[PDB]
């Protein structure tokens, strides 16, 4: 379920465990999954509706989504959310890779001279 | 033979086809102790199916894609793609309203980066052939 | 005047500076095209104006200071990258 | 060699990959291709 | 007018050795002689020359005088032994000309319609290709000032024909020649960046210096115009320079493939023929 990943399937299996003593471990598993909701939702999604993300965060109107409005940032929109802007940082990368494109050829020509 | 049917069903995008081979042919895998791959290979079967459907369809519906891959529910349709983007499997941009999934084909960077990385192996290997030939040539 | 380039202009810029009608900006810029002070081509589909080259005239003291700063900016950069080119090629020469 | 470890225990192949794709998918196929006509 | 000039090492040496003539007797100033050129086309060529005694008083710091009779007799001898040779101008060893050198040309302009003066350097130091070439022309000015005579630069190159290449290449006995394909292009590859840098760096220190000291003019006019021309090129992507990437690599594509193509062939002939000539030749001996 971690290659799926889960997220939700694990939330269905986390209700029923024998276990035993896994309570202390499934709380740590809880937090280490919940931050991954925030990390893996974007990038990259255009937008996600309010109550739709509230279905995964559970609770009712938690302060965890407010702390996420801080941590992510990212955007907080009315009755919706946004990945702006834009998707994000817009890598080109224009003349930045031309430096290492020249650089790789430097040592490549050096290998030609090592033959010689 | 049993192993060959394994890889045969692995390259396919059908998940049930893959789960049948472990049931019938697992008895041979017990002797090889090869079960270590059989848990981690599922990740690769789902990634293969989604790769195919990614390049082969411009715009795909997340609800209608679950029936072909026996994904069974709408919720994991978002999960596979979420980690697909996280691992760089697909560049498509997805909108959640209904929701829907659209994909785009970008290129032209392409032969800038990939062939030079190969050339770094090609040329170094060719000069190594030259060094190994000189070594055995100088003995007389 | 603009640091640019970013040398592309817009019809509203000439329409605000020259305070003339949009239909006359044509002969406006094209006269300069015939004179030769600028070679910039005009986009008449979006009415945008795309400047090319430039016509230098006189200078200012502030423009001399900005000059030598932007100028030395070139020497430091090209010397720093050039020394890398000779850096990897130094051991194979001797 | 036979030393050490081993005593302890165009061509048609490139297209035979695609043929393997035909083996597990859509048979060949004649009959189904002829059966799909009268279904609708 | 004149485009480029060609100066042989023989005549150049003929300036240097005369610098040894007046070197022991000294004292000040520089060697001044009259250049013998050969003009076969718009391109200019120099073969031989002859030195002339010249002394510059200091009082009188702009006083310059040459020997005309000696000029006549020596040029008559060189016209006697060589009919093709003739005076194309004059020369001095500099290292930097002085304002007084403007009239020196005007004297001998009766001998040659256009006399080109060639600076040389007897002590090689910097910054690259030696000597220099100047042509005397009048460009007037947009100010309407009286006509000012300023010498214009002519590109110079060292060359030879046949016999003059012999001795020059023979006497060195120092560095490899050339060798084309391996160490000819790489050494000059570093020469391109090195001689580009130091030229640019000395001159760009000059530009910053000209506004602090050296005013007037200096700047203007010639300075600001070429300044904007320097600001004409940033010069990179966006945009199409992005698209030159993969076609440059794609020009390398076939080249790497041809490389690996023949690399296996070299290993083929070498290893096959050698291993046979190794074991099959040794088995008959022992």
């Amino acid at each position: 379920y971690l290659m799926e990943g889960s997220y939700n399937k694990v939330f269905l299996a986390k209700g029923n465990i024998p276990a035993e003593s896994y309570t202390f471990f499934i709380d740590i598993l809880l937090d280490t999954i919940r931050d991954e909701i925030a990390g893996c939702i974007e990038k990259a999604y255009e937008k996600i509706l309010f109550t739709e993300a509230t279905r995964i965060l559970f609770f009712n109107t938690p302060k965890k989504m407010t702390d996420y409005a801080k941590k992510r940032g990212w955007v907080l929109g009315p009755n919706n959310y946004y990945s702006f802007a834009s998707q994000q940082q817009k890598p080109e990368d224009t003349t930045i890779p031309s430096t290492e494109l020249a650089k790789q050829v430097i040592e490549y020509a050096r290998q030609l001279e090592m033959i010689v | 033979m049993p192993y060959f049917l394994l890889t045969q069903a692995v390259r396919t995008g059908n998940l049930a086809k893959f789960n049948q081979v472990l049931d019938q042919f697992g008895e041979k895998f017990q002797a090889d102790g090869t079960y270590t791959l059989i848990i981690r290979l599922r990740h690769n079967v789902i990634k293969t199916g989604v790769r195919m459907i990614s390049l082969s369809y411009s715009r795909i519906s997340l609800a209608d894609i679950a029936q072909k891959l026996q994904l069974d529910s709408p919720e994991d349709a978002e999960f596979i793609v979420a980690k697909a983007i996280r691992d760089g499997v697909i560049e498509a941009s997805i909108n959640h309203e209904k929701g829907y999934v659209q994909s785009k084909e970008m290129i032209d960077i392409y032969s800038t980066r990939e062939p030079q990385l190969a050339f770094h192996q090609r040329i170094s290997f060719c000069l190594d052939i030259h060094n190994m030939s000189v070594k055995a040539m100088r003995f007389p | 005047t603009r640091p640019a380039n970013h040398r592309q202009l817009t019809f509203e810029e000439i329409a605000k500076s020259a305070k003339i009608t949009v239909n006359e900006v044509e002969l406006l810029v094209m006269k300069a095209l015939s004179v030769g002070l600028v070679k910039g081509s005009i986009d008449e589909v979006d009415k945008r104006v795309h400047m090319t080259w430039v016509q230098p005239r006189v200078l200012d003291l502030q423009q001399i200071k900005g000059m030598k700063d932007r100028l030395e900016f070139w020497c430091t950069d090209v010397k720093s990258m050039e020394m890398l080119v000779e850096h990897q090629a130094h051991d194979i020469l001797t | 060699m036979s030393e050490k470890k081993q005593p302890v225990d165009e061509d048609n192949w490139d297209d035979d990959n695609v043929e393997d794709d035909f083996s597990n998918q859509l048979r060949a196929e004649l009959e189904k291709h002829g059966y799909k006509m009268e279904t609708s | 007018a004149v485009q480029k000039v060609v100066v042989h090492p023989l005549v150049l040496l003929s300036v240097v050795d005369h610098f040894n003539r007046i070197g022991k007797v000294g004292n000040q100033k520089r060697v001044v002689g009259v250049l013998l050129g050969s003009w076969q086309k718009k391109v200019l060529d120099v073969s031989n020359s002859f030195a002339v005694p010249f002394d510059e008083d200091d009082k009188d710091d702009s006083v310059w005088f040459l020997d005309h009779d000696y000029l006549e007799n020596m040029y008559g001898m060189f016209k006697k032994v060589n009919a093709r040779e003739r005076i194309v101008g004059w020369y001095h060893t500099g290292p930097k000309l002085h304002k007084n050198d403007i009239a020196i040309n005007e004297l001998m302009k009766r001998y040659c319609p256009n006399s080109v003066l060639v600076i040389i350097d007897v002590k090689p130091k910097d910054l690259g290709l030696p000597t220099e070439a100047y042509i005397s022309v009048e460009e007037v000015h947009d100010d309407g000032t009286p006509t000012s005579k300023t010498f214009e630069h002519v590109t110079s190159e060292i060359g030879a024909e046949e016999a003059e290449e012999v001795g020059v290449e023979h006497l060195l006995r120092d560095i490899k020649d050339t060798t084309v394909g391996t160490l000819s292009q790489r050494i000059t590859n570093q020469v391109h960046g090195l001689k580009g840098l130091n030229s640019k760096l000395l001159d760009i220190r000059s530009y910053l210096e000209k506004v602090a000291t050296g005013k007037l003019p200096i700047n203007h006019q010639i300075i600001y115009q070429l300044q904007d021309v320097f600001n004409l090129l940033p010069d990179v992507s966006l945009q199409e320079f992005v698209k030159a990437f993969y076609l440059k690599t794609n020009d390398q594509m076939v080249v790497v493939y041809l490389a690996s193509l023949i690399r296996s062939v070299v290993a083929l002939h070498n290893l096959i023929n050698n291993k046979i000539a190794n074991r099959d030749a040794e088995k008959k001996e022992g």
